[PDB]
RNA sequence: AGGACCGAACCGACUAAUGAAAAAUUAGCGGAUGACUUGUGGCUGGGGGUGAAAGGCCAAUCAAACCGGGAGAUAGCU
RNA sequence: GCUCGCCGGAAGACCAAGGGUUCCUGUCCAACGUUAAUCGGGGCAGGGUGAGUCGACCCCUAAGGCGAGGCCGAAAGGCGUAGUCGAUGGGAAACAGGUUAAUAUUCCUGUACUUGGUGUUACUGCGAAGGGGGGACGGAGAAGGCUAUGUUGGCCGGGCGACGGUUGUCCCGGUUUAAGCGUGUAGGCUGGUUUUCCAGGCAAAUCCGGAAAAUCAAGGCUGAGGCGUGAUGACGAGGCACUACGGUGCUGAAGCAACAAAUGCCCUGCUUCCAGGAAAAGCCUCUAAGCAUCAGGUAACAUCAAAUCGUACCCCAAACCGACACGGUGGUCAGGUAGAGAAUACCAAGGCGCUUGAGAGAACUCGGGUGAAGGAACUAGGCAAAAUGGUGCCGUAACUUCGGGAGAAGGCACGCUGAUAUGUAGGUGAGGUCCCUCGCGGAUGGAGCUGAAAUCAGUCGAAGAUACCAGCUGGCUGCAACUGUUUAUUAAAAACACAGCACUGUGCAAACACGAAAGUGGACGUAUACGGUGUGACGCCUCCCGGUGCCGGAAGGUUAAUU
């Protein structure tokens, strides 16, 4: 649940937490965690690539089941665990075989839940099955573009997708944004909405938890100097141009989209 | 103050030592300049 | 097992000092300057063989060299190796 | 509980008067569990870096570092 | 040598880094030392640094670096796989005393430990580049158990006072002892043991994981401290022999108890929070190829082994970074009285008086003290000074986002002695007595020790939070919501940032950014996400598309290469 704390403090007044009593208040399962260290938004040649990336808390990566190819073993919900990779909530499974997996906490998942995967497996929440397999008008989540890949769109808090159409080798699904896209019908999915949905009622509240999440300040281009930004200088607060990147492209609506290989599978553009 | 020369061996001979230089072309050219100069000291290395 | 030539090329001499003195009247310990490559093994069999005697323990030590001046010129002395070698009680060395 | 309070260390540098000091002193001053501070090592290189942005900082040097070279640049000027 | 004075969370002690002989001894005083110099971190000569257990080396890895092949690139070269390097992190082992002019966990004395070989007898499944476990991990908070350490008493030794008193409830000093081995406690974690099966752990697995079934409630792991031993020892106040006045040799009492107590240890624990918290090896374990009655494994016992390098000295400084014998510099140690305290004052241990002195006692300057009467009249401005200053209790407005405002404001008490109470409330806790699955056990018990706070009565002073220390307060108002950041060295702000808001892009080989490219970041993220721009908590809100941009359209006009 969202929790407005009380304002005994300047920057904790504003502050609503989110607040999930289900989930796991311990160590997360070992076996699947490992090492991941920070960019600081720098590649390989050692320059900054993206901006306001930096420091934050030491994260480890859990290592979720994206591909989900546990076909025909059913598998129970051992617990839901906060990954601090991402804005959903993930699941520790347990495999009749007894192998255990992360996988993307859906909607109405909790501990106890059964869940498979596979053509035969049953059209109902955490379950995964082809989209051919998969009833049109159902939402589903996790879901892959490629055949085999792995599950790329609908992973955040609370996303999920809509099979408006099977037509022949291909669905249409319809994105969150509101793109409607052609995807090959073997291709697969998770029943359901993924889980973490009130994710977006929280407010951090203060600088300092933007810090925490690994993100430095962000400095106006207006307030810079012409050397430094197109949007710099001027004498008091002067801004007698259009809108762009500090590297001098249009902002304020100018599309950027180039990919000519994938534009047949987009079936709309959002709006 | 602190000044700005605040010696450590280890990074010294990391930065400017002989392997160093030696490690890539222009260190190595450097190298034989000091060489061809006569200096007795060809690098920071003690 | 030490070729008997290395073992000669090993002891460069004994020292002359007071705490030299001191540690052989007291114990039963003789200060060698050695060889700056010979190590304790080799320093040790060599008293053994050379100096017809028993060795409980060798230590060493690198002494390093004092820097002079002679005149307006700047020069540094050698660096070289002392060693410690206590023998065996009852061990009288000439 | 707290980018909570008072307050030493520690970090800073608002007022004041005054070469031991190429930016200090003393007296006061701000923060002091955090967007803190600090050691060791690492990475980013010059129209380039980094920048909670002052054209700041990049070895007492910055509206384009230093070293060497073109180079005895050119100087209707002194 | 005796006085005086200063530091004492340092101006003491020990290290790292950095320096590199500055260490110690003798000797010299030209130069160096802001003066003199017999002295010196100066000159010259000699001496000095001892390790299986400290550190490096070594095994393991992080960020990162290099990188066979490889991909990419006019050349140079870039990126990067396998790998290999890389501590600031993980990985076996030593303590006490004595000694040098100068080293010491390194020498000596005592008492230990480690992990390798080799050989043994005893046994008999060993075996990895692989599987599993472990190592392995955050912040804050709270206690409880402890010790370091300190105080008092007891004990032991010495003393009987340069001036009134001082054989006592008097004075001074000491009252220390390790690692190791044994015990396995306060406490923390977890249900154990056996059997059966199984699409899991790249193959196999007797291991892990998962299913069942049986049976017992104690099983294991961890763990400070204490106790015992170590120790008939060592050390020991000071006494006694020699004396090159430096010291050397002999000798040696007591060596207990209580209370208090860390920020250190149990604790890598427990509780809790969200911001969700290295890796790999060592270590344990499982098997595979293999080998097969051999090797290898574990078992004790014997022997050998532990190489190499560092070890002096300075290290908040006269030895490092600052041109100087001139501010900066990470870690560890942390006594007493008062105190909340690592603040402050005075002291201990220890270390210093800052390498020019001597006079004088003009102006003027600096740093301080006090000041009649006035009390901001000063001044751009109360700048600077002065003032306030503690604990407890009473009391406290507007406004408010109901948290605040608020230590609002303002007041009262405060010393010492006695009594309450030859020391209370509390804390601690010995004997005795009882229980007992027997121990570091549980009950009862209260000796002794410690010990606030209050009330009443008296008492001194001008003054009792007496020194050091230690808020000035209130009223209206602009700006910025707030904590933060900033022009290193004239600007700390109303500037930047901020949480929040909005627009806009981006469907993943994302947009974008660095890259002739390969590739990398974005992100091991996927529209509840990421990028860009503006605005900037919260509250109430928030006409013009002509111009320039952007988006969409494509009927016509115009229009490249090409032909």
């Amino acid at each position: 649940a969202v929790v407005k704390c009380k304002p005994t403090s300047p920057g904790r007044r504003h502050v609503v937490k989110v607040v999930n009593p289900e989930l796991h208040k311990g160590k997360p399962f070992a076996p699947l965690l490992e090492k991941n260290s920070k960019s600081g938004g720098r590649n390989n040649n050692g320059r900054i690539t993206t901006r306001h990336i930096g420091g934050g808390h030491k994260q480890a990566y859990r290592i979720v089941d994206f591909k989900r190819n546990k076909d025909g073993i059913p598998a129970v919900v051992e617990r839901l665990e906060y990954d601090p990779n991402r804005s959903a909530n993930i699941a520790l499974v347990l495999y009749k075989d007894g192998e255990r997996r992360y996988i993307l906490a859906p909607k109405g998942l909790k501990a106890g839940d059964q869940i498979q995967s596979g053509v035969d497996a049953a059209i109902k929440p955490g379950n995964t099955l082809p989209m051919r397999n998969i009833p049109v008008g159902s939402t589903v989540h996790n879901v892959e573009m490629k055949p085999g890949k792995g599950g790329q769109l609908a992973r955040s808090a609370g996303t999920y997708v809509q099979i408006v159409a099977r037509d022949g080798a291909y669905v249409t699904l319809r994105l969150r944004s509101g793109e409607m896209r052609k995807v090959e019908a073997d291709c697969r999915a998770t029943l359901g909405e993924v889980g973490n949905a009130e994710h977006m009622l929280r407010v951090l509240g203060k600088a300092g938890a933007a810090r925490w999440r690994g993100v430095r300040p962000t400095v106006r281009g207006t307030a810079m100097n012409p050397v430094d930004h197109p949007h710099g200088g001027g004498e008091g607060r002067n801004f007698g141009k259009h809108p762009v990147t500090p590297w001098g492209v249009q902002t304020k609506g100018k599309k950027t989209r180039s990919n000519k290989r994938t534009d047949k599978f987009i079936v709309r553009r959002r709006s | 103050m602190k000044r700005t020369f605040q010696p450590s061996v280890l990074k010294r001979n990391r930065s400017h030592g002989f392997r160093a230089r030696m490690a890539t072309k222009n260190g190595r050219q450097v190298l034989a300049r000091r060489r061809a100069k006569g200096r007795a000291r060809l690098t920071v290395s003690k | 097992m030490i070729r008997e030539e290395r073992l000669l090329k090993v002891l460069r001499a004994p020292h002359v000092s007071e705490k030299a003195s001191t540690a052989m009247e007291k114990s039963n310990t003789i200060v060698l300057k050695v060889a700056k490559d010979a190590t304790k093994a080799e320093i040790k069999a060599a008293v053994q063989k050379l100096f017809e005697v028993e060795v409980e323990v060798v230590n060493t030590l690198v002494v390093k060299g004092k820097v002079k001046r002679h005149g307006q010129r700047i020069g540094r002395r050698s660096d070289w190796k002392k060693a410690y070698v206590t023998l065996k009680e009852g061990q009288n060395l000439d």
